[PDB]
């Protein structure tokens, strides 16, 4: 076979201590879900300092904490803007599976609170910016610095699947680079627990699976899916399916045949064909023996998913960081004051917030 | 030709 018999007793006893692991961290999770926290600050609490990221609802800034001097990132939604059925929904889905997480590459909530006019998150400030930005500057990473990310993403999505979390969302956008050169998926926005299928139309049109443009109820695979989109952007530059409009990438998605550089090696464009795959009874991630046809997949025969997860491996790059509070690994964006109603907003569509 | 900017993702439709 492909493993000798020392090989494939070290990886079947490797695979079920994940499964030990998984069992501990479900147990972890459910006593947060069933319990969540709220109200633990209030804004005063914080100096606003630079606007970080800016999307539909609000904006991501900088605030540092008066009393302790920590500083943090603060997601502000916007309850008035927060206007649609399925966006008020997934604020509070938001809210609660952060609250109820707990893994070494995700970000970590540390208050939320809620005024007459906004909603507030507090997370940990990871300073060394976006993926996209670096990405974006150096145009492409090379296969091992892709799969240095990708294999944390792997781990992410098999902590959050066994928990019955899907992501939806994923993008370099969304994933933040830590001093360590570790990465930290924020933006749990689209983020849902779902214990078969789902049927929302939600996400970000270049990672978004077949599925859900054919306005299927899906599943978990949707996040595969959109692993296969992400690995290649990193690898190539520029995503799979890429067009100038929505509708036109639509169409690529569901009805075209992924073609790659000529750069990318074999071994990574057979992964890829296995996860951007249409047909879900063929989708890795999907099968019988799940996450593990892609952990044990050629591409990734030279990770150790052990020590991806002990964070022991050497980062192949590490952010410049200047100090606490230092802003320059993101970009600069238009500020706009805070404006807090002196009348309360929405205040029934946000009670269990 | 394609999107190179940051994308926003899109809660319905
Ligand atoms: C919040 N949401 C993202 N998609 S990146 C991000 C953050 N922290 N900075 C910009």
């Amino acid at each position: 076979g492909h493993m000798g018999n020392a090989a494939a007793a070290k990886k079947g006893s490797e695979q079920e201590s994940v499964k030990e692991f998984l069992a501990k961290a479900k147990e972890e999770f459910l006593k947060k879900w069933e319990s969540p926290s709220q109200n633990t600050a209030q804004l005063d609490h914080f100096d606003r300092i630079k606007t970080l990221g800016t999307g539909s609802f609000g904006r991501v800034m900088l605030v540092k904490h008066k009393e302790t001097g920590n500083h943090y990132a603060m997601k502000i939604l916007d309850k008035q803007k927060v206007v649609k059925l399925k966006q008020i929904e997934h604020t509070l889905n938001e809210k609660r599976i952060l609250q109820a997480v707990n893994f070494p590459f995700l970000v970590k909530l540390e208050f939320s609170f809620k005024d007459n006019s906004n909603l507030y998150m507090v997370m940990e400030y990871v300073p060394g910016g976006e993926m996209f930005s670096h990405l974006r500057r150096i145009g492409r990473f090379s296969e091992p610095h892709a799969r240095f990310y990708a294999a944390q993403i792997v781990l992410t999505f098999e902590y959050l699947h066994s928990l019955d979390l899907i992501y939806r969302d994923l993008k370099p956008e969304n994933l933040l680079i830590d001093q360590q050169g570790y990465i930290q998926v924020t933006d749990f926005g689209f983020a849902k627990r779902v214990k078969g299928r789902t049927w929302t139309l939600c996400g970000t049109p270049e990672y978004l699976a077949p599925e859900i443009i054919l306005s299927k109820g899906y599943n978990k695979a949707v996040d595969w899916w959109a692993l296969g989109v992400l690995i290649y952007e990193m690898a190539a530059g520029y995503p799979p399916f890429f067009a100038d409009q929505p509708i036109q990438i639509y169409e690529k998605i569901v009805s075209g045949k992924v073609r790659f550089p000529s750069h990318f090696s074999s071994d990574l464009k057979d992964l890829l064909r296995n996860l951007l795959q249409v047909d879900l009874t063929k989708r890795f991630g999907n099968l019988k023996n799940g996450v593990n046809d892609i952990k044990n997949h050629k591409w990734f025969a030279t990770t150790d998913w052990i020590a991806i997860y002990q964070r022991k491996v050497e980062a192949p790059f590490i952010p410049k960081f200047k100090g606490p509070g230092d802003t320059s690994n993101f970009d600069d964006y238009e500020e706009e004051e805070i404006r807090v109603s002196i009348n309360e907003k929405c205040g029934k569509e946000f009670t269990e917030f | 030709a394609g999107r190179t900017g940051r994308r926003q993702a899109i809660h319905d439709i």
